[PDB]
């Protein structure tokens, strides 16, 4: 409670804000990591004006206080996201996402013979190596992979 | 008499310049008028050796189309030829004692070139034999860069995928490079490139080829785009998973495609080119197809008929 | 031109008593004279790719008694298709590229509809597929009902056997209920009963049906029966053994049977109906088999031309 | 003003506002009926409080008028829902869904044999109100299926 | 000597409430006080002519913790006895010579009670008989059942499924019908319903019984939940599927039922038995399948061994 | 306890160069002074989904060496368990309610690493994963270059054949290169070459290589000579003829072999090496596999028993 509009919307009592989303993200970021399986009210800003990306996207959650390495798990797709923590009208933290050692359960392993495919485990990737390019080796079948290749199918 | 007449079309390598321009005139008359009773009273075998539906159908209908019979087995399916020892030659000498034509795909390379020998004067068409040759489907391909490109030369191909086994893209390059200044642009996984025997015979002939790796490098001068499909098991899982499949095609890559430009596949096309693909203009693949029944029909006329009323 | 020019005979639900009475009015013209160069020059396509023989000859044959050439395969018995991952949208779209109609039987639900998506001008008839419908055994069920008992409204019809998973008495009962005021008495163990949703749909359309354990309870006022096989699987050895497999036709139980009643079955019969029944005049199951080949040579003929000198 | 109601909500000058989304089908909807693909400003709010039917969830999509056709697929998952457009600051136009004839693409037969399961089409089922459920017959297998059993799969 | 004493273990039928006590008696003891020596040098022969991984290793673990020899085999297309020309008659009076006790499955019911009647003082162990009896599935069920409720009378038991044809449900109601005031659920689709004769038993016993259409209608009474997966291939694919929100089982459903209820299922499970239900307290069919190995030591050591004082 | 007891034995990644010691100083003392009992009232499971006879008899061979009882089985077009809609992991998670220990070989890659997370305490060795990895064939290699050549480091192996896909031969090179100093020479057809992966682990030990191409080039400096057996179905019949007068060996390529040279191949060997060789003492194949019992015995006897001196 304050002052909202939607330009930059405003204030939740308490609890996380994922903001500076790149675009078409946000949505990802919600059926991925199913952010949206609370009962708490969530409010989510779509294609909105920014400074230096122009167009981004924004996802408040109350009540929840998402945190330490699930602000990593986002790394792979908003790695320039912040990841704001309040407690009563006023940010007490803010996180940015850094590339996790382990990405469970959102990634298909590409290799079709992997036994992942016909089972009951999640899936389970060792990361490796920061912006010059990221691959990704499978749990099971330690194939390694680009992570390009993987966030495709 | 034409100078196809009662000649075996066993090899691409062994058609000139002018057979093949021939075949490709008579297929356009037959396309724009119709001779449904030219082949009447003829009977001809259609031996599949190995098992090709595709290519059965087409080469059955061709027949059924210019008014012949047609009689024949498909077998890997154990209809029982082959059954005690009876060998190629024997089989042949004995179906070219009542057919007028044999039409035949068989496993082991050099098979239809071998049922030359025993058959006498029946023509021997061939439809595939193993890794080596199949002239028929790089007519109907010839005869549909024709069609929708107006010429045979001068021509800027680019052909993508496994290169290296697939026994088409080897077959329309030196059919293609029987003619005039056309430019080659391959682009295939390294597992999968184009082997040196073709390339040392472009470069005998003085015609340019160049290696890329993705297709938008080329798109922008491309006329006609032969796809192929690269099948899983010369690759493995992980191989074929990998950064390496990535040579697939989608609409989003067509966007500054030439007017002309024309997406041709022998088929099955698995995925390789995706399905939004099929509503652009430069989805030529299945017309290709349609065009295998009038080439095919073209040369059962030509062989079996001494002079045509064109 | 005729209301059936090139259309898909997908469905049975799909026709209208007319295009019914249509269809079953042109076999009895073509049993009466025949048109034996009516589709000559016309190549059609028999695509079985589940196995039927029983319906292929007969398919095939009617083909031939109008003139036309037949192309295509049986499979299930791996003739080479499916393979390496083709769709059925990308077979069809290929076979209609040369053929002037399709027939085809194929294992899943929805098939032939799918098929019509991809064909473009090309009719798609369908010759079964899965548990789903079966239309040109429908159309020689009724025109042998029509001929024998001259009507196809106000009879007394009995569906005996498995009428749970029994694709054809599913079919005709919808058909039959197109028209007016006929009777039904369906006999089945309780395991195979008629399905509810057949049930509401003749209650809903105020038809009178009801259900009888014995023959014998029905026999005096019945004018077709329709017999069906029951395969053992649906149900286990002893179950069938035991006192349900009594739904078996022998010439004793015709004793009281109306002089026009008629014993109608699909086939295979193995062992519903005995072999003592075939010496009566009340058998027509073969002569229901002959029939098929004027009520597909009719639906062949009004597809592919558009006007019919009758 | 102060009764919270919406803390300066985002009044939108024109678009569409579905509103009185049951709870939890406001994702589904998103996800469904791709409203996401679009560059246009979207604000969603979920688990909303509603003070008048139930606790709910509110899409507001900006110059974007969705209708007629558009309304009608919503029938089967938020029976309770009424669109608004606004062409200009306040509502021009509040529509209820009514069930249509088909409801196409979104839905899986649940028949496995069904050939719409492996190949390059789009469901269709049509829709009868047997008066107590809604049927959906497959427009390819043509079996008919409760809605229920249509719904999970 | 002990009651069980070189007897043939063919039915449930045949074995007293006393006999299934003994059963249970000692397999608590073998799984508290292992007798790792108890068969040294007998040979037991594994005969499995109908395959079955998981029952022949859960019998060749039992004769190998009990210290036991095994010779025997399996047959999905192999290893010639039986053949055709080869009775089973003659297999066993020939293998009656070699071995000290014999375990066989069979495909067709009674061939185990045939086995009996030529395997001279060998005692023969049913693993299954077609449709008929698998009585070491019914002990190791009873003892897991008796193991976590502490009894095996008073017993508040739910079966679910298809229980037409689960061979398993039909043992375990006649066996749990000879201890006292046991109150059965039926929940089953109407088309795969607990046959009469278990029923028309169950009510001379005067016990209760009664019919549920979902596991939610009892889940708060039960107990035992005896869960049993649903075949298709007796089942259309459609009514298969439409079966009210279904017959399976998820965690959400558990909420409600007693702490002491636990879920058993013969397995294999397919789909009607969620991953969820796995992690809850009420999952007992791995532990169920453990079990196995102490009712089977427990059947072999009475079998083989005159008085056993352990 | 030692420290591999009651691990998992998944991959060569997984195992220290002192785990790779550890078993290799046990397995020579199992070889010299055998212990027959040790693993007396074991049962381990030999579940082969994927049938390999020669590691399947080497495995149970060990089992039966260390007196461990045996009960599993091997899948081709056979015995029911992973069937389709069983999955991997009840298989497991019933099976690790029977035995002691698992060993698993099985088609697709990583289906040992998805047992592990279902069989309890249940250790869990690898026979053999798709592609990926064979712990127990690197294990023995290491035991017979440490047995031949008196150490593991400081050696100068070459590597010969299928590079690209022998899993062994990636195996091998992950384990001799957590020794010191080892030269690898890597004579393979460059369409079958080591992978970068392999080539750039190597260079960030800064592990020394070379890449040759024909044996004779190195026959002189080496002491291990791996050869890997070309697999024909990735290669054309040609290919597989035309590359050089070859990569096989006989034993003229020999005369040049320093004297403690020996030939290794995981076997089978259809015709890379000639009968010529198998006289000569370079010759040491037989003997890699008869010491494929000791290093299994090895590992089981870690696995299994907690402290052991011997
Ligand atoms: N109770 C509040 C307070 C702030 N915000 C959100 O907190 C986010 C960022 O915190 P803040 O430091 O207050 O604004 P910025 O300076 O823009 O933070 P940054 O520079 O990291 O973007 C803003 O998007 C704002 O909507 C909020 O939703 N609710
Ligand atoms: N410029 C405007 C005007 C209205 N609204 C939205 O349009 C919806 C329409 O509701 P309205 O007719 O204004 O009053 P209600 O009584 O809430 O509508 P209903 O009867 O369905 O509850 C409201 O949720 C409001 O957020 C909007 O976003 N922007
Ligand atoms: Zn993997
Ligand atoms: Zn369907």
């Amino acid at each position: 409670m304050t002052h909202d509009n939607k330009l930059q919307v405003e204030a939740i009592k308490r609890g996380t804000v994922i903001d500076h989303i790149p675009a078409q993200i946000g949505f990802k970021l919600l059926s991925l990591f199913k952010l949206t399986e609370t009962d708490q009210r969530i409010t989510i800003g779509l294609n909105l004006p920014s400074g230096e990306m122009g167009r981004k996207d924004l996802i408040k959650i109350e009540n929840t206080f998402l945190s330490e390495d699930q602000v990593d798990q986002l790394a792979l797709y908003a790695p320039q996201a912040t990841v704001n923590r309040i407690d009563n009208y006023e940010v007490v933290g803010k996180s940015r996402p850094s590339l996790p050692e382990r990405i469970d359960n959102v990634l298909v392993c590409p290799n079709s013979n992997c036994i992942s495919h016909a089972e009951p485990v999640s899936s389970s990737f060792a990361v490796r190596k920061r912006a010059n390019d990221i691959a990704l080796k499978c749990k099971y079948c330690e194939k390694e992979f680009s992570h390009n290749v993987v966030l495709a199918n | 008499a034409n100078p196809l007449y009662q000649k075996h079309i066993i090899s691409i390598n062994d058609l000139s310049r002018d057979d093949l321009n021939l075949v490709l005139a008579t297929a356009a008359k037959l396309k724009a008028n119709p001779q449904p009773e030219l082949l009447k009273h003829k009977v001809i075998a259609s031996c599949f050796f190995e098992a090709s539906t595709r290519t059965r159908l087409s080469f059955e209908t061709s027949m059924h189309r210019l008014g012949a019979s047609v009689v024949g087995f498909s077998d890997s399916a154990n209809t029982s030829l082959g059954k005690k020892g009876e060998t190629l030659a024997d089989t042949i000498s004995v179906i070219s004692t009542y057919v007028d034509a044999i039409v035949m795909r068989h496993p082991q390379e050099g098979a239809a070139r071998l049922a030359t020998e025993f058959s006498g004067n029946v023509p021997v068409l061939n439809a595939g034999d193993g890794s080596n040759q199949h002239p028929t489907q790089t007519l109907l391909d010839l005869f549909t860069i024709q069609e929708t490109q107006g010429r045979l030369d001068n021509l800027h191909v680019a052909m993508v995928g496994d290169l290296k086994y697939g026994r088409t893209v080897h077959s329309l390059t030196q059919a293609l490079a029987k003619f005039d200044g056309n430019r080659f642009y391959f682009i295939a996984p390294d597992a999968l490139a184009m082997p040196q025997y073709i390339l040392d015979m472009l470069d005998e002939k003085g015609i340019a080829w160049s290696l890329h790796s993705s297709i938008e490098e080329v798109m922008a001068e491309v006329d006609i785009l032969y796809m192929t499909r690269v099948q899983k098991e010369r690759l493995d899982p992980s191989e074929y998973a990998n950064v390496k499949a990535q040579f697939v095609l989608r609409a989003s890559d067509l966007h500054n495609a030439k007017a002309n430009m024309k997406v041709l596949h022998p088929l099955p096309r698995v995925d390789e080119i995706a399905t939004d693909v099929d509503k652009t203009p430069h989805a030529w693949y299945f017309q290709q197809a349609g065009n295998g029944i009038f080439a095919r029909q073209a040369l059962l006329a030509l062989v079996l008929n001494r002079d045509l009323v064109l």
